[PDB]
């Protein structure tokens, strides 16, 4: 329904459900923790729809509801 | 891991595919029901003396997302076919999942293990004889599991790895 696709380190992938009041940190915490990933060790980017601009580095406090329908990349810092 | 194995977990919604996978990866039981759209994991594990890199492709049980499931299945080498011991339709639909595997893999010769999950529950309704007869009918192993207690979790995944090795 209201989901975000997230490419993760070590060739992994997830699609996460967004609930009201979730930060990006909250929304990805379970997916990261199950995979032994600490959010403090990672950068997160919003991937764009065109190749002209730079993928947008996101703050962990970004509201997850503002990212519904997007694709993100989580990378090791 | 030196040797990499691509394992796909399939079966009806709610049978415990993700809970089984998370028990394998992190030794934790998820009691919430967060339906999967797509989720992949990597885990290094020693199996029969070989350091193995497992790619676990955990698929959606909801047929609405079967297109995504099929993309994961096409990359997989072996399949955990999961039903729940309190859901007879999920057991009957193992045939559907096996047919999907045959269709996507274009082959009738694909490593597969039958998993009957949620064995910790009371009032089980799919009995051992039904389950073993179904596994026998396909010539595949049957493993009883509980993602809640962890019973059978390693056996299910390790048996599938052994089936892939046999097939190689
Ligand atoms: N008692 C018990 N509950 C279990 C077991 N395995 C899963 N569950 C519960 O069953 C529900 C569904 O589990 P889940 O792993 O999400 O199932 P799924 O097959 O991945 N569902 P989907 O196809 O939608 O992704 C959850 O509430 C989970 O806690 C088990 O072995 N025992
Ligand atoms: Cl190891
Ligand atoms: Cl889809
Ligand atoms: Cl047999
Ligand atoms: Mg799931």
């Amino acid at each position: 329904s209201n989901t975000i696709r997230v490419f993760l380190p070590n060739k992994q992938r997830t699609v996460v459900n967004v609930r009201n009041g979730m930060s990006l940190h909250d929304c990805l915490m379970k997916a990261l923790k199950v995979r032994g990933l600490q959010p403090e060790c990672c950068a997160v980017f919003r991937l764009l729809h065109e190749h002209k601009g730079k993928k947008a580095r996101l703050d962990w406090n970004t509201d997850a509801a503002s990212l519904i329908g997007e694709e993100l990349q989580v990378d090791f810092l | 891991g030196m040797t990499e194995y691509k394992l796909v977990v399939v079966g009806a919604g709610g049978v415990g595919k993700s809970a089984l996978t998370i028990q394998l990866i992190q030794n934790h039981f998820v009691d919430e029901y967060d339906p999967t759209i797509e989720d992949s994991y990597r885990k290094q594990v020693v199996i029969d003396g070989e350091t193995c890199l497992l790619d676990i492709l955990d698929t959606a049980g909801q047929e609405e997302y079967s297109a995504m499931r099929d993309q994961y299945m096409r990359t997989g080498e072996g399949f955990l076919c999961v039903f729940a011991i309190n859901n007879t339709k999920s057991f009957e639909d193992i045939h559907h999942y096996r047919e999907q595997i045959k269709r996507v893999k274009d082959s009738e010769d694909v490593p597969m293990v039958l998993v009957g999950n949620k064995c910790d529950l009371p009032s089980r309704t799919v009995d051992t004889k039904q389950a073993q007869d179904l596994a026998r009918s396909y010539g595949i192993p049957f493993i009883e599991t509980s993602a809640k207690t962890r019973q059978g979790v390693d056996d299910a995944f390790y048996t599938l790895v052994r089936e892939i090795r046999k097939h190689k």
